């Protein structure tokens, strides 16, 4: 996961404009709605029974924020991603088994949510930089 | 597999795309070629740079294949018959790559239709693209 | 797209399994639970140790679902309708997990049918198991 | 990739009984046969047009051996697997520039061919030790 400076620029230039308080919840919500089997990994998380139900379930929105944090943490330490998400997957015991594909799906959902919030600004090369990131972070959680 | 309300959501979403059909297919391809660079091996005889005339035409071919699936959503295998055959036998496309184009297509719509890309609509578009990919890869199965 | 020849290879391979139906289903489960331990979260209320009455019983249940699909291979969706609902809606099974069992099922056949597990028969059993897995996941698409 | 000692016993014991000269060729042919798209990465290898053909093709059989060779060397270099399949991916330029999934398909096919040759000796515990290995390898090459 070596990002070139242009890749680094693209990711961080956009990630400062991010409504941190909400985009995590948008991303985690849309995952539980678009890929329903992911609800199994929560549903001990309130009512997860509709788009609307999920989009405004408080523990969704709250854990969205952690997800976004987790991500910025990957940003600041690309070259050592397994060592940043070390105590992360560890402090979860056995809540982060799932299969690495659903980390990749979460990361693609986030990409969809960024593009949704930035439109034209989320250009194809900006996407490519983020895909590199989501990729390395996914594979870290493993 | 596709509910009446997926069918409504997908036809709605294509509605707003309107004539930006080919364009948005072009851009989805470019997102795929830049984000998932293995995919470029299938297009060697293509110049894949920004504004390629070739990525626009193909991008318009892909956009009309999909509009055709939408138009014939209840009989996609017959509709997409000849493209199933193209993609699995002639071109031998790796099935994983359909997931990647699908994602770049969902990302392109997200970027071009902020109001229409509700969670519900995103789910339906994901399901529609998964059914199309299932068709395109069915002559492996 | 199960051809006439995949259908022949699958009915063959199956027939040789004979009554070792459930046994081979049990072993496939056990292979799955040791190789892919994430999968064990779906069976918390099971004892998953060797010789489990519960893995034998469910292994027989999975082998008969499969036999049913074989036996109704041209109308698998209707045949597996209720199981599509169970796994997708009720149990919310991650789709990846069907690739893992399918593989533990082909490993188990390999190990018990050294004569029947030719390249050709392997490819047809894989296509068969991918088709079943598609149905069982078709209430996600 | 931590193999336990009994996982290690399982793998190595079986692995010495293995007829190297061709189990590799058996596993690479079944790959081109079971998952046809993978022929695109060869077909320079000659005719890949029927089961019978792929199984017979000489370059299939030859690269079968190389493939088995890569495996024994991953066996002898688990904890820094990446630090072993380095020369491997590098000396190929962009020949292993394909989705990680296909490295995992090759692994599973091999597992099938090992079970095929060892029947009862390829118990579920022996299989599981080998799944750990193919996984670390695949994740190395990519
Ligand atoms: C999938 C990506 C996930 C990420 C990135 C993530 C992130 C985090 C972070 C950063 C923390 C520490 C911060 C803090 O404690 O305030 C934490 C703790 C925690 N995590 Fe997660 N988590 C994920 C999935 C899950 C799942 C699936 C569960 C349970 C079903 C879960 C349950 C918890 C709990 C209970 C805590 C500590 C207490 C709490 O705040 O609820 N997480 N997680
Ligand atoms: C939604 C999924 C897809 C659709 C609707 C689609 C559609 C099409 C169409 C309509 C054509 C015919 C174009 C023509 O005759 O000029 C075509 C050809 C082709 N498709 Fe796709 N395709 C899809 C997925 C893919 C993927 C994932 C790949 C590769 C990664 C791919 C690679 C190709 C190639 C290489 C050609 C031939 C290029 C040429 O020589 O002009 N397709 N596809
Ligand atoms: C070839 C693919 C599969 C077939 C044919 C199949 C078949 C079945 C059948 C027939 C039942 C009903 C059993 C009964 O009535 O007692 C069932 C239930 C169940 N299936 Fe599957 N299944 C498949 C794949 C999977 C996978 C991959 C998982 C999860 C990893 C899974 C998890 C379950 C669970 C947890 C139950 C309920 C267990 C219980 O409470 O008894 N199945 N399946
Ligand atoms: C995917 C797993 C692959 C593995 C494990 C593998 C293994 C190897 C190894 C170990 C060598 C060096 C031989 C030695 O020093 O003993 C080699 C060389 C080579 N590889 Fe691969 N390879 C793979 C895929 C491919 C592909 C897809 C191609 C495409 C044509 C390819 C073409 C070649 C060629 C032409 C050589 C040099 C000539 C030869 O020794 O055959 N390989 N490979």
């Amino acid at each position: 996961v070596h990002l070139t400076p242009e890749e680094k620029s693209a990711v961080t230039a956009l990630w400062g404009k991010v409504n941190v308080d909400e985009v995590g919840g948008e991303a985690l919500g849309r995952l539980l709605v678009v890929y329903p089997w992911t609800q199994r990994f929560f549903e001990s998380f309130g009512d997860l029974s509709t788009p609307d139900a999920v989009m405004g379930n408080p523990k969704v929105k709250a854990h969205g924020k952690k997800v976004l944090g987790a991500f910025s943490d990957g940003l600041a330490h690309l070259d050592n991603l397994k060592g940043t998400f070390a105590t992360l997957s560890e402090l979860h015991c056995d809540k982060l088994h799932v299969d690495p594909e659903n980390f990749r799906l979460l990361g693609n959902v986030l990409v969809c949510v960024l593009a949704h919030h930035f439109g034209k600004e989320f250009t194809p090369p900006v996407q490519a930089a983020y895909q590199k990131v989501v990729a390395g972070v996914a594979n870290a959680l493993a | 597999v596709l509910s009446p309300a997926d069918k409504t959501n997908v036809k709605a979403a294509w509605g707003k795309v309107g004539a930006h059909a080919g364009e948005y297919g072009a851009e989805a391809l470019e997102r795929m070629f830049l984000s998932f660079p293995t995919t470029k091996t299938y297009f060697p005889h293509f110049d894949l740079s920004h504004g390629s005339a070739q990525v626009k035409g193909h991008g318009k071919k892909v956009a009309d294949a999909l509009t055709n699936a939408v138009a014939h959503v209840d009989d996609m295998p017959n509709a997409l018959s000849a493209l199933s055959d193209l993609h699995a036998h002639k071109l031998r496309v790796d099935p994983v790559n359909f997931k990647l184009l699908s994602h770049c297509l969902l990302v392109t719509l997200a970027a071009h239709l902020p109001a229409e890309f509700t969670p519900a609509v995103h789910a339906s578009l994901d399901k529609f693209l998964a059914s199309v990919s299932t068709v395109l890869t069915s002559k492996y199965r």
